[PDB]
């Protein structure tokens, strides 16, 4: 029966306040739910349990900008000042001592923040993989923001998309993003070739990294 | 100083069963009761099984019911998960966490989870392991002594994720960044690491990679040369 639902994802200025919902069914209206913020390629953490009649028990280490409010069956958790700390997902659990149920999960990010370019670095095949009868070629994109990027190949001056396998932009330790795109060819089509070309799309920003067989 | 160790993760096949293990320290284990809590990888989290301290009453979830099973060790304070005839929707990140509220003596119990581990990784596939291959990522031709000279090292064609990366041992950490692995058509994975140095150095200092896949048991360390 208990089933609880979330909020859409959520966005704001930096330092800006924000407000996640987590709702709670019919009949469990009088519920506790636990928060639990889950930033970017991490373990989740636990934030703060909020109850119906208005107590708030929050975890140690968290900072004090987090905090918890009720309505009825709706739970809220309230970030003032946001942070890109507070970038994540947030979960919302509830418990009837014989089960556990989470939520959707709702997305925090902030929004109107400066654009960071991206820096591009092409790495022609190896020696070691061409005497291997293999050719790879790495295209690695970093430091950019926002995480929305699209990547193309070029053979000489004619595209490719034969052997071109992309990676999803992430956050890295600088809260900026990073992503990679691999170009698989044999070596044959390596050596004929005057240049092999990679070519980063980024808020309008078209950049190119160019290798040549030596 | 709360720590939960988890173990036991990695390659199994579809129909196969696996033993978690959770190395619970820094708190009375037995006052609170442990559950496991597991994520897919583009997925939200799910509740799948909790065991009150006594050990003698457990909860699982509907989607694992009889086919896993909890149990609980207080002489060594270690949670178990017994996962039995395994299929694709159960690969996941593995969390054991533990529950905020202790409570009475062998009577049920729960509540909000006040500490999660890092989680243990379990990949449920009929594909088998494979040890990546691992090339030299060289600094270009051009590269002009006073300047910073991009290496790295590549590797290719592993099954199943993850693998770790150290540069020299791990005497250099400074500019290094290591790139989260593309997973190719053919199913297997492939990433790359790559550290920025000053461009004289090339020639007065070594660089030497060195990764580890512990499903497949393969070290290497391949070390980068300018060409």
């Amino acid at each position: 029966q208990l089933v609880l639902t979330q909020s859409p994802s959520a966005s704001a200025s930096l330092g800006a306040s924000v407000k996640l919902t987590c709702t709670l069914n019919s009949g469990n209206t009088n519920f506790a739910v636990a928060w639990h913020q889950q930033q970017a390629g991490k373990g989740p953490r636990y934030l703060m349990t909020i109850n119906s009649d208005g107590r708030q028990s929050r975890g140690d280490g968290i900072p004090d900008r987090f905090s918890g409010s009720t309505s009825g069956a709706d739970r809220y958790l309230t970030i003032s000042s946001l942070h890109f700390e507070d970038e994540g997902d947030y979960y919302c659990q509830a418990w009837t001592a014989d089960l556990h149920v989470f939520g959707p999960g709702t997305r925090v990010a902030v929004v109107g923040q400066p654009k960071a370019a991206p820096s591009v670095t092409l790495f022609p095949p190896s020696s070691e993989e061409l005497q291997a009868n293999k050719a790879t070629l790495v295209c690695l994109i970093s430091d950019f923001y926002p995480g929305a990027v699209t990547v193309a190949w070029k053979a000489d001056s004619s595209p490719v998309k034969a052997g071109v396998e992309t990676t999803t932009p992430s956050k890295q330790s600088n809260n900026k993003y990073a992503a990679s795109s691999y170009l698989s060819l044999t070596p044959e089509q390596w050596k004929s070739h005057r240049s092999y070309s990679c070519q980063v799309t980024h808020e309008g920003s078209t950049v190119e990294k160019t290798v040549a067989p030596t | 100083e709360v720590q939960l160790l988890e173990s036991g993760g990695g390659l199994v096949q579809p129909g196969g069963s696996l033993k978690l293990s959770c190395a619970a320290s820094g708190f009375a284990v037995n006052n609170y009761p442990m559950n496991w809590v597991r994520q897919a990888p583009g997925k939200g989290l799910e509740w799948v099984s909790s065991i009150i301290g006594s050990g003698s009453r457990a909860s699982y979830a509907d989607s694992v019911k009889g086919r896993f099973t909890i149990s609980r060790d207080n002489g060594k304070d270690i949670v178990y998960l017994q996962m039995n005839n395994l299929r694709a929707d159960d690969t996941a990140l593995y969390y054991c966490v533990k529950d905020s509220s202790t409570a009475w003596w062998d009577k049920p119990a729960a509540s909000e989870f006040d500490f999660w581990g890092q989680g243990t990784m379990v990949t449920v596939s009929s594909a088998s392991t494979k040890g990546p291959s691992v090339f030299p990522l060289a600094p270009s031709s051009k590269s002009t002594s006073g300047g910073t000279a991009a290496l790295g090292c590549l590797v290719k064609d592993y099954f199943p994720e993850p693998v770790t990366v150290s540069w020299n041992s791990g005497a250099l950490t400074s500019g290094v960044h290591t790139f989260p692995a593309v997973l190719q058509s053919s199913g297997l994975y492939s990433l790359s690491s790559v550290v920025t140095v000053p461009s004289s150095s090339l020639g007065t200092q070594t660089y030497i990679c060195n990764v580890n896949h512990k499903p497949s048991n393969t070290k290497v360390d391949k070390r980068v040369e300018p060409k």
